[PDB]
RNA sequence: GGUAGCUAAUACCGCAUAACGUCGCAAGACCAAAGAGGGGGACCUUCGGGCCUCUUGCCAUCGGAUGUGCCCAGAUGGGAUUAGCUAGUAGGUGGGGUAACGGCUCACCUAGGCGACGAUCCCUAGCUGGUCUGAGAGGAUGACCAGCCACACUGGAACUGAGACACGGUCCAGACUCCUACGGGAGGCAGCAGUGGGGAAUAUUGCACAAUGGGCGCAAGCCUGAUGCAGCCAUGCCGCGU
RNA sequence: ACCCGCAGAAGAAGCACCGGCUAACUCCGUGCCAGCAGCCGCGGUAAUACGGAGGGUGCAAGCGUUAAUCGGAAUUACUGGGCGUAAAGCGCACGCAGGCGGUUUGUUAAGUCAGAUGUGAAAUCCCCGGGCUCAACCUGGGAACUGCAUCUGAUACUGGC
């Protein structure tokens, strides 16, 4: 098997990348409430088939560019 | 006293005459390996991929490209021949 | 040729590229400056690792001119830039550590040789 | 070279000594990869003075790290 | 210190030989280099070695051990009377580059990418082991110390080597100090120590290769302002006189 | 270092403080002047406030004065603040982006809780064996550093679907 986190695409708009936004969902460290920190990651994606709504399961290698070491394992919902 | 890093850039440069001049003919041979593909195909590629073939180990055998460019260049050609039909 | 109301590059170091040419000197009517002989400058522009004031009155000597030094044999030397060095008033001599200029015979034929000759280019 | 030497520990006039196993290539009594013993070059004349793993040791040496004549001489100290 | 004449290699290059290495399913082709030392008998000489013997090197292939290069993640000074910012910024196509990666560096196609979880820009800045405080929480802060990352007058280029992004290096340049009776020349104490200056202020140009480590040497031995010790100070803490 | 002797009280004591809070205080001189003061305030004929003097108080090779940091300080408020007026609640309506949301089932495992293997450098706290009396220091063995990663359970709640 292999780490995959959950995340939603938020752009598909360049040839062989996508963008993903992912939520770590962690405690303050003083006041104790959780906060989301939303992070948005570039993906690596060749196959091209997802778009702005899809849910995906994301992997790391390796470095793949600059600001790019994630990409696509599977699509998730596979919702409308 | 010495100081024998003092010695090191003029033993370089007057090294660098063959040394960097062979990286010179390194770089030309490619070339003539490409051009015997044109001379042309098998009956004339690998024959002359013989000539490069010692001359990189010979090169490599005194150090400055041995780490892995030496290997590199022999890998590299010999795939570019098996890759004729 | 340098005289009254040219604006120089002066020769000495941290010196600015603008200092001004109020006289001539040699009490006698005059045209011209010449080499080696005294002129009167005033301090355009101060930079701050300098020696000197701007809008100050000081004595100066000519050291390269575009009109070369050629007395001898009529053979020039010549450079491509006018240029002056500082003087003391009542202690004489160059004010200047260095000196940015050729340093020809008619400068050693002054008082100056020991703050001239760090370096002579002919 | 990995080799098993003495490191500098002790105070003005009362050196102590440690002995590591490291590669020489690193500084003084930093960056080992694990310790053997300690001398005392007193030792309070008790056999609960001086220590030497003479077992890891056996393990470190072969075919392992280099040992010099004067660490090599640690043995007749504790004697052994 | 430059040049020339002269001469040798454990300095240098070829010609040879060469693995489980090269590349492939595999047969197989190819690339290299040095001896030296102490001891020692029969046989022989021009008796400053033929020859035996152990040691230690030399050239190569492939593993361990340990590092070095690379990219991430979680942790993280102020400012919103900075709200928008950007052109290798954001994605593709093809070369080159490095031991290896990526836009890493180029040339061209595409226009995206980043923002209120504060982007963009500007001021301040060795970090943490630690330190002080109070019952603690919490606060104020990180000399020395151990480790790690950066810097070598001011600045560029990187080269050598196992390793430096080189305190005592290269090519130097800048700002300079010093020497030159005048034809061009040496160098960078934020090492060890004094001193000019800055400051309310912080200790001596001390003693020593004695011990220890590292470096060269097969070893005797040689090098070491490394280091090991003095010297001074209520500057803090502790035992103790008058 | 340590031992033995020659040596004679010999060479060896400070500085701050004493009206109320506040320990110890009286007399002289000055007479709103001079010289003081953490706050209330001192000094014109009794000055416990200045300067001295005699006696006390405090600590001691130290004692004291300052620009400042921590305590006192819950008066920055997490442990642990406040909004009627004392100081802060928007003059008002609607609402995007944010925060928050009933309940029956399954499922995901970001988050929680449970169990391991790695790691959390050495000094060092704390326990504790040596070494100098105690201890600073050199350490020999322990502990903690609730962390973080990688494997694996519980399957309840929150987000998600």
């Amino acid at each position: 098997k292999i780490r995959t986190l959950q995340g939603r695409v938020v752009s598909d708009k360049m040839e062989k990348s996508i963008v993903v936004a992912i939520e770590r969902f962690v405690k303050h460290p003083i006041y104790g409430k959780f906060i989301k920190r939303t992070t948005k990651l570039h993906v690596h994606d060749e196959n091209n088939e997802c778009g702005i709504g899809d849910v995906v399961e994301i992997r790391e290698c390796r470095p793949l560019s600059k600001t790019k070491s994630w990409t696509l394992v599977r699509v998730v919902e596979k919702a409308v | 006293n010495i100081k024998s890093a003092k010695k090191r850039a003029i033993q370089s440069e007057k090294a660098r005459k063959h040394n960097a001049s062979r990286r010179s003919m390194m770089r030309t041979f490619i070339k003539k390996v490409y051009a015997a593909i044109e001379a042309g195909d098998k009956a004339a590629a690998q024959k002359a991929f013989n000539e490069m073939q010692p001359i990189v180990d010979r090169q490599a055998a005194k150090g400055l490209i041995h780490k892995n460019k030496a290997a590199r260049h022999k890998a590299n050609l010999t795939a570019q021949i098996n890759k004729l039909a | 040729m340098i005289q009254e109301q040219t604006m120089l590059n002066v020769a000495d170091n941290s010196g600015a590229r603008r200092v001004m040419c109020i006289k001539v000197l040699g009490g006698s009517h005059r045209r011209y400056a010449g080499v080696g002989d005294i002129i009167k400058i005033t301090i355009k522009e101060a930079i701050p690792r300098g020696k000197v004031k701007k809008g100050d009155v000081l004595k100066a000597v000519v050291v390269r001119t575009k009109k070369g030094v050629r007395r001898p044999d009529g053979s020039v030397i010549r450079f491509d830039g006018n240029a002056c060095v500082l003087l003391n008033n009542n202690s004489e001599q160059p004010i200047g550590t260095r000196i940015f200029g050729p340093v020809t015979r008619e400068l050693r034929s002054e008082k100056f040789m020991k703050i001239i000759s760090l370096a002579p280019e002919v | 070279m990995v080799t098993i030497r003495l490191a500098r520990h002790g105070a003005k006039k009362r050196p102590f000594y440690q002995v590591v196993v490291a590669d020489s290539r690193n500084a003084r009594n930093g960056r080992f990869i694990e310790r053997v013993g300690f001398f005392n070059p007193i030792a309070s004349e008790k056999e609960e003075g001086t220590r030497l793993d003479l077992d890891r040791i056996a393990h470190w040496v072969g075919q392992g790290a280099t040992i010099s004549d004067r660490v090599a001489a640690l043995i007749k100290e504790v004697n052994k």
